[PDB]
């Protein structure tokens, strides 16, 4: 029978996405860099017709009992039961086993599936809030301020999820602290770490001209946001009025900047820095690239869930320079 | 002796406007969010170009138009979720 | 040609209440609209949209050219044109079923009678609207007058095939409108991710009957099942 | 009028003129001052009439002026006439 095609074969076959969640945002609170390993033999561990792509229940309690053996070899510092244990996370995809079943790749994934989401569960569940998860990573909102207050904290919250006995083999790890996060994807993000880094595959998009541009204004949306924290935290969502540390500036620098694209667009001169990239994933045309800059920072600062109207009249008054209305598709 | 005209008026402002009013206006009790609504954005703007003498409206005059027809929804309102409305539609009003 | 335009009692449609409480109409005068139309807002962001950019072409003026556009396309015509056409069709052609198109005919009646008995049985009420002999004879009618459009001298079988589609859109709609137990029943015994074959549900819920389906169907509006597979995998997609 | 419109301040000296003895009431005074104006009535082709009148509903508690400002509109309006509550009929309100 394993000759012929099935919906449900094929569906078990070609399956494979965990449902990462991503909370874009501005985080003025301490945020921590959950790293995560062991979620596959935590789970075949913790597991547990009418159900007909199910993997055999007999199958799995064997394969639990002898990972149990395994783990408990492990612990006894059997350097080969340790090296099996890591190992079993290619066993149970591996096409080239001589036991590989498909039925068994998709059971394990989809509770490793579950169970990602109950570790999500958990640390909500401890007053926590997720900004990001996938099968490898958490990064989490602590409802605290200060890292030098935190490094007690962050230890008890990993061991008390730890303790739980749905997650008693994970590698829970503090990878990273943030001081302060602006963050919409794993590949676009900006932070203070306890220093200050930036990675954007939004800048790759942008002509060279303006890449450094593009830095150069995040590296000061980081210090205005990091003045606007330590501010309200000296007088006691601190983020309120942190756009009017640079707002004129930015105007002005933008004005000075079309200006000199009007100038230099055309130039053979000049041209060669004004190409927009071809890359992977390269979306869509653009005819402004300075356009797309002021683009890209206002849906950087954008990400500020609490200060949007401040935001909101920047990028207005941005979008006038080029007698763009506030909500025309180009802009 | 005047009659009005939306030369060049700003469309995606009003239609994300009665796209948003109409997703709040999902609630049962509230007033009832209509396209007769979005055309009473577009006769205010013009009435307003109207007291102007204006042969044509301009941003001011529908910006205005949005603000009042805006207002009256908000106002109309259980105060439960008033705060939150206003809060909301506050990115397109309060650009004037 | 009666041609009536009506709201709803209570203003909106309500769709907690039946057809016969938000409709003030008896069903002895509802027997006599050919078809009926009900029609509620969908509150949909795109088409609010869609209807958004167009009704200010339609203020802004544009509407005068793209008609005129339409019309120079052959895209869309006149109203003298279609006033004329229109009195052309009445005057010159009054078309008849062909066998084939009759027989199909008699098959969508006896089909559309089986749904109403399957509909009044589950629902334990007989429908506001009447699925009477009455109702085969707005489908022959409306058969005829697409019919009558082309001036084909008969109906063929694609005439009766949109008007097949027309009534199920229209007066369909109109008429059409222990399972707590099976439900979380099969909450817990299906875990997500995973998939039941229907037939071993119909045998395991059987055996214990047609609470099933509704199970499914409550399931199915919820996130929580998706029938998948040519509808024979039961899919805990959801929650 | 030429003189006096092409001031940028005229449409919230009409808006402050309308009712000028009822204290406050912006909104009112500025619904009421669309409403009086009114937008521009349109016919696409002769196919699609649209309405220009814009309607407003005053709906508030008693001794809030509502009353006076129908009155001070029926003092105002070129063509007008006044019918309250029980004093109208179907046919008296519409035609006879
Ligand atoms: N803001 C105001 N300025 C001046 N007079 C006011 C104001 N508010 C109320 N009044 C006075 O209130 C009296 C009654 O006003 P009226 O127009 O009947 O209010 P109303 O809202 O229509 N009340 P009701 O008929 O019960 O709905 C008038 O004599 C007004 O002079
Ligand atoms: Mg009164």
């Amino acid at each position: 029978i394993q000759n012929d095609f099935d919906l449900n074969t094929s569906w078990i076959m070609n399956d494979s996405e965990f449902p990462k969640i991503n909370n874009s945002g501005v985080y003025d609170n301490v945020v921590l860099d959950v790293g995560v390993d062991n979620l596959t033999v935590n789970t075949i561990l913790t597991s547990a017709e009418f159900v007909h792509d199910a993997f055999s229940n007999d199958a799995l309690n064997v394969l639990r009992g002898m990972l149990k053996e395994w783990w408990d070899e492990a612990l006894k510092e059997n350097s080969t039961a340790d090296l099996l244990v890591n190992s079993l996370a290619s066993w149970v995809q591996n096409p080239n086993a001589k036991l590989f079943d498909g039925l068994l790749r998709y059971h394990v994934h989809n509770l490793t599936k579950k169970a990602l989401l109950q570790l999500v569960n958990e640390f909500s569940a401890l007053g926590s809030t997720i900004v990001y998860a996938d099968r490898n990573q958490i990064l989490i909102k602590t409802n605290k301020y200060s890292p030098e207050n935190c490094y007690a904290y962050s230890q008890y919250m990993m061991k008390a999820v730890r303790t739980n006995p749905m997650f008693s083999y994970l590698d829970l790890n503090i990878k990273r602290y943030w001081d302060l996060l602006i963050w919409m994807d794993k590949f676009n993000f900006s932070g203070l770490a306890c220093t200050a880094v930036s990675q954007w595959q939004l800048k790759k998009f942008l002509s060279p001209i303006y890449q450094p541009e593009f830095e150069d204004w995040m590296m000061i949306i980081l210090d205005s946001m990091l003045k606007t924290k330590q501010s309200y935290l000296k007088l006691n969502n601190s983020l309120n009025g942190f756009s009017h540390l640079f707002s004129k500036p930015l105007m002005k620098r933008v004005k000075k900047l079309f200006k000199n694209q009007q100038e230099f667009i055309l130039d053979p001169q000049y041209e060669a820095d004004y190409v927009i990239p071809v890359l992977p994933g390269s979306h869509l045309n653009v005819k402004n690239p300075l356009l797309e800059l002021v683009k890209s920072l206002c849906h950087v600062m954008l990400l500020s869930k609490s200060t949007i109207l401040e935001i909101r009249t920047l990028r207005k008054e941005l979008l006038k320079i080029f007698e763009l209305r506030e909500f025309a598709k180009v802009a | 002796k005047i009659y009005p005209k939306l030369h060049q008026m700003d469309m995606d402002k009003v239609s994300r406007v009665y796209a948003d009013l109409r997703r709040e206006s999902i609630s049962t009790g509230s007033f009832p969010i209509t396209v007769r609504h979005l055309e009473s954005i577009l006769r205010i703007a013009e009435s307003f170009a109207k007291m102007r003498l204006s042969e044509f409206v301009s941003s001011y005059d529908l910006d205005r138009a949005i603000k009042v027809v805006v207002d009256s929804f908000v106002d109309a309102q259980k105060v439960s979720v008033r705060r939150q409305l206003r809060r909301s539609f506050a990115i397109y009003t309060l650009g004037h | 040609s009666v041609l009536a335009a009506a709201n709803p009692i209570y203003g909106r449609y309500d769709d907690l209440k039946s057809p016969g409480d938000n409709i003030d109409f008896q069903t002895t005068i509802l027997s006599r609209f050919d078809m009926i139309f009900i029609v509620k807002d969908d509150h949909n962001e795109e088409r609010d949209i869609s209807i958004a950019n167009h009704v200010i072409n339609i203020h802004t003026g544009n509407a005068n050219a793209m008609q005129n556009q339409q019309e120079e396309n052959g895209s869309e015509i006149s109203i003298e044109k279609m006033k004329r056409y229109i009195t052309y069709c009445r005057l010159k052609c009054a078309p008849r079923l062909s066998p084939q198109a009759a027989e199909k005919l008699s098959s969508n009646f006896v089909t559309i009678r089986k749904q109403l008995l399957i509909n009044e049985l589950e629902s334990t009420e007989r429908s506001s609207i009447p699925i009477t002999i009455r109702q085969l004879e707005a489908i022959i009618r409306i058969t005829e007058s697409l019919a009558k459009l082309e001036l084909s001298p008969i109906a063929q079988e694609r005439h009766v095939d949109e008007a097949i589609r027309l009534f199920q859109a229209s007066t369909m709609d109109a008429a059409s409108q222990e399972i707590r137990r099976f439900e979380q029943e099969l909450k817990r015994r299906l875990p997500i991710g995973w998939s039941t074959s229907y037939q071993t549900l119909r045998r395991e819920f059987v055996d214990t009957q047609l609470a099933l389906d509704k199970a499914l169907y409550a399931l199915e509006k919820h996130e929580t099942i998706q029938l998948r597979h040519q509808g024979q995998n039961i899919y805990r997609s959801g929650v | 009028f030429r003189k006096i419109s092409r001031d940028r301040g005229i449409i919230d000296k009409i808006i402050s003129s309308m009712a000028p003895s009822i204290y406050g009431h912006r909104d009112i005074k500025t619904a009421v001052a669309c409403s009086l104006f009114g937008g521009v009535p349109k016919n696409v082709n002769g196919k699609h009439s649209i309405r220009g009148d814009i309607n407003v509903l005053l709906l508030g508690d008693p001794g809030t002026a509502k009353s006076q400002i129908l009155k001070y509109v029926e003092k105002t309006a070129h063509r007008a006439v006044f019918a309250t509550g029980q004093g109208a009929s179907a046919v008296g309100l519409t035609a006879s």
